[PDB]
């Protein structure tokens, strides 16, 4: 997050409404989740420092809504499913 | 024709309302603005115009375009706020040149300056040697005075200013009822 | 008439939406071109609980019914039950309402 | 009226004709701007408030009809009017005509009301003056966080505080004043005070538990090593503990005036300072305590330890509950909110302990446990 | 010279101010045209009607027509209309309930 994020914001905040901000990664080697929420409010301050564009984490899922999960578990054929008993169990219980 | 792009650097302080020179010069310069913009359009009605102000919080208010109908309707709301900012000014028009659509549109980029300037000469000639080495062809017009117009003016022109064989023009004002438009169409620049 | 002259900013926006209006009033000629068929129409008001609830009921000629609310443009001697309307293929909508007899 | 206004610019006083002859020539040629911080310098020169009174209507003249400025500068100047004439009765007048006269281009609106209400903190209204005051802090929530403006806000909420109505909103905005302060260019002599009674009014604000914000911040610390030392150092034992009933016994009887009848609620704050603190002492190792370190931290009996605990529960900080029969204190959840480098230590302690747990019983299952299942 | 111009100007600006409501008034009509324009895009529902609830999510409809399905149920809608004796509305994608259709 640069420090021109909050001026860059500033004119889809003003065209558009309230405008998302989404961080994501470059290069996806994080095993964690890429993309980020990042709500753009300004939030009164306990300590007084003066008002400023605050960027909160919303919380975010990843889904597909019919065919993007068709085309993409076609692309791939390598991923498995549920598949509730040892497996995909245990290596969410390995990792 | 001619091909190339116009960069126009506005100004929106509370010194272009001050009731010594014309009533309200940002209209005069607006106007300044049209016949240029259609002069251009009749010379070479292909040139795309871009448009932006000298505050501390630029906008690029239309993207460069040869349509200057709506051109017309971005140069009002003018939002009379702000003194002047030089550097990012200069870097807004500078870097975004690299966006425009013709790439044999040649480079030409022009501001209107009516404040004093803020930056020392440190930072003069670290501007003008970064568009003299970009090469740039930059027309500086200066509206309005305080101190004197042009002392390190003068040498951040000269040390700005390479090629001078049909180099860049620097337009320097006097004061005068008489307008800035036919004023700054007696260089080749108009034309 | 220095406060008077944001005026004209509005005059430009609004002459803009008189430049803009001719694109999407323009694609009215191309979707409302053919009404293809003849549908009755019964006319059932809704209620959802804006969400307000707005709807009728429609038989195609070849005896066929579906769903969909009150649509079209604005409707004054419409909202009868009655024939002879605008529907296009497959969107089954109302665009355009002609008394039969 | 210009060449009319010669005769009375050029013909002034001893000193002022220095700035008359640089007021004279921004004059002439008639730049507002130049005229205008020229304007500034002389409001912001200490003149004799004998001889300005005529520059007050006139630059209020040329800075009605100049319509060009910014008008907080006229603001100020009008502020200066009322405050050398001190005449109310047509600075209402004034000010309403500056509302008028004052067209929609840059809402300084908010500064007209704040220094409308601002006046009307005299001993006139106290009322309708809060409401307004509360429509000031109404009317814009937007981008300007200048909060100069809002500080000036402060004056008027530390002129509520001249109010003794509220400890608190003064503290709640003290905090806000904490925080807008920029350097000490403003007055250290006045810092003094401000530091004064900004520790007095942080004290007297009921509506907190910790000091700890206040003695944080490092500007009020910095600003009070000038003052005398009796004070921070019991708000240091405010907000570190009072283990004494001494100390905190001679500074509740240093401070003279109002103080007897707020003491008795000091101790009652004071009293759960001691609870809070001795349940952030012991992180583990038998969190379960007792009442008899309680009461002698508090050199108070059994039969009030109820009541006391009550209290700790009545306030909110704590949500401990204790199943004992006889007499126990086990303590959950309360707030640490102010600093402990030996938490920030011990938070590395058990932070870097329970990674290198998880850590070594994650390689200890997945050695073998990917080596058979993978 | 000065004590007329004033109200001159206000007569000027009087028929500059005269000018806007001849459009602005009819702006929300033409905006509103294309406000209808997302209305209309919100096509191809069918009918049905429910007489046997096997699963509490999922029963057997009955169409107009004559062909009989079974439906799903949406995430927004909950069970309360979806007690048989209720006739309602369908989508030809997925056969989903978007609300029903009251008897008359």
């Amino acid at each position: 997050l640069h420090k021109n994020d909050i001026a860059i914001n500033e004119l889809m905040k003003r065209y558009c409404p309230n405008s998302v901000l989404v961080i994501i990664d470059v290069k996806p080697k994080d095993l964690g989740l890429p993309t980020e929420a990042y709500i753009s409010v300004e939030e009164v301050h306990d300590d007084g420092t003066p008002t400023s564009k605050t960027f909160e984490h919303v919380t975010s899922e990843i889904g597909a809504e019919e065919a993007e999960e068709v085309g993409v578990e076609h692309l791939l054929r390598d991923i498995k499913d549920t598949t509730v008993g040892t497996l995909s169990q245990r290596i969410t219980n390995q990792v | 024709m001619v091909l190339e792009s116009t960069m126009v650097c506005v100004d929106n302080s509370e010194y272009m309302r001050n009731g010594d020179f014309l009533p309200t010069r940002l209209q005069a310069q607006q106007d300044a603005v049209n016949i240029v913009c259609h002069s251009k359009t009749r010379s070479n009605p292909e040139n795309n115009v871009g448009l932006i102000t000298l505050a501390n919080d630029c906008e690029v208010l239309t993207t460069l375009t040869p349509d200057t109908g709506r051109i017309l309707s971005k140069l009002h709301t003018v939002q009379p706020k702000g003194k002047i900012t030089f550097c990012t000014g200069i870097r807004v028009a500078h870097l975004a040149l690299k966006h425009r659509q013709g790439k044999n549109h040649k480079m030409r980029i022009i501001a209107f300056v009516g404040s004093p300037v803020e930056d020392n000469e440190k930072d003069l000639v670290k501007l003008a040697k970064r568009l003299k080495k970009e090469k740039v062809n930059v027309d500086i017009i200066n509206f309005g005075e305080e101190e004197v117009n042009t002392e390190k003016l003068t040498a951040f022109v000269n040390t700005l200013n390479g090629k001078d064989g049909t180099g860049s023009h620097l337009v320097t004002v006097p004061p005068g009822p008489s307008l800035a438009d036919a004023l700054i169409s007696s260089p080749i620049l108009a034309g | 008439k220095i406060m008077k002259s944001e005026v004209l900013r509005v005059t430009h926006e609004l002459q803009a939406m008189k430049d803009k209006i001719k694109e999407n009033s323009e694609k009215i000629k191309v979707n409302k071109t053919l009404p293809y068929l003849v549908s009755n129409v019964i006319e059932l008001l809704d209620v959802d609980p804006q969400r307000k609830g707005k709807c009728a009921v429609i038989k195609t000629s070849t005896r066929q019914t579906y769903f969909l609310p009150v649509i079209g443009l604005v409707d004054a001697e419409k909202l009868k039950p009655g024939d002879l309307v605008g529907v296009n293929k497959d969107s089954y909508l109302i665009l355009e309402t002609l008394p039969t007899e | 009226d210009v060449p009319g206004f010669l005769q009375q610019s050029q013909n002034s006083g001893p000193g002022q004709p220095a700035v008359w002859h640089r007021l004279e020539e921004l004059y002439t040629k008639k730049l507002w701007h130049q005229l205008t911080l020229q304007v500034l310098d002389f409001v912001q020169d200490p003149c004799f408030a004998q001889g300005d009174g005529l520059i007050k209507l006139y630059e209020n003249f040329i800075s009605e009809f100049e319509h060009r400025v910014n008008p907080l500068s006229l603001v100020e100047i009008i502020l200066h009017v009322v405050r050398q004439m001190t005449d109310p009765n047509v600075a209402l007048t004034f000010l309403e005509k500056t509302r008028e006269k004052v067209k929609s281009s840059d809402e300084a609106v908010i500064l007209c009301k704040t220094a409308i209400g601002a006046l009307k903190l005299n001993i006139g209204d106290l009322q309708v003056t809060k409401e307004t005051i509360e429509d000031v802090e109404e009317m814009l929530n937007n981008l300007p966080g200048v909060t100069s403006v809002h500080s000036r806000f402060y004056d008027l909420s530390s002129k509520y505080y001249q109010t003794i109505g509220n400890h608190a909103s003064y503290y709640k905005d003290a905090l806000r004043f904490l925080g807008c302060v920029d350097i000490k260019d403003l007055p250290v002599s006045e810092q003094q005070e401000r530091a004064f009674t900004l520790g007095l009014a942080g004290l007297l604000g009921e509506g907190v538990f910790n000091f700890g914000e206040l003695l944080m911040h490092p500007v009020l610390e910095s600003l009070r090593n000038t003052d005398r030392q009796w004070l921070i150092d019991t708000l240091y034992a405010f907000n570190s503990g009072n283990v004494e009933r001494f100390q905190t016994l001679k500074t509740a009887w240093g401070q003279q005036p109002d103080l007897a009848a707020n003491e008795a609620q000091l101790l009652r704050k004071i009293q759960l300072l001691c609870l809070m603190e001795m349940t952030f002492t012991r992180p583990a190792n038998h969190r379960q305590l007792t009442f008899e370190e309680i009461a002698k931290s508090a050199k108070i009996t059994v039969n009030e330890v109820e009541l006391l605990v009550m209290k700790a529960l009545s306030v909110g900080l704590v949500k401990g509950s204790i199943d004992e029969v006889d007499k126990r204190v086990h303590m959950t959840w309360v707030q640490p909110r102010v600093l402990d480098l030996q938490q920030i230590k011990g938070m590395k302690d058990r932070l870097e302990f329970w990674c290198t747990d998880v850590k070594s019983m994650e390689m200890l299952v997945e050695h073998q446990a990917h080596d058979i299942l993978t | 010279d000065y004590r007329k111009k004033l109200l001159e100007h206000k007569e000027i600006d009087g028929r500059l101010k005269e000018l806007r409501e001849q459009l602005k008034e009819l702006t929300k009509q033409y905006e509103k045209s294309e406000n209808d324009l997302k209305a209309l895009q919100s096509v191809g529902q069918i009918v049905g009607e429910v007489l046997k609830q096997l699963t509490e999510e999922k029963f057997i409809v009955k169409a107009t027509n004559g062909p009989r399905y079974v439906v799903g149920c949406r995430r927004q809608l909950d069970k309360s209309k979806l007690k048989p004796g209720t006739r309602v509305a369908l989508d030809m994608t997925t056969l989903t309930i978007m609300r029903y259709l009251p008897r008359e």
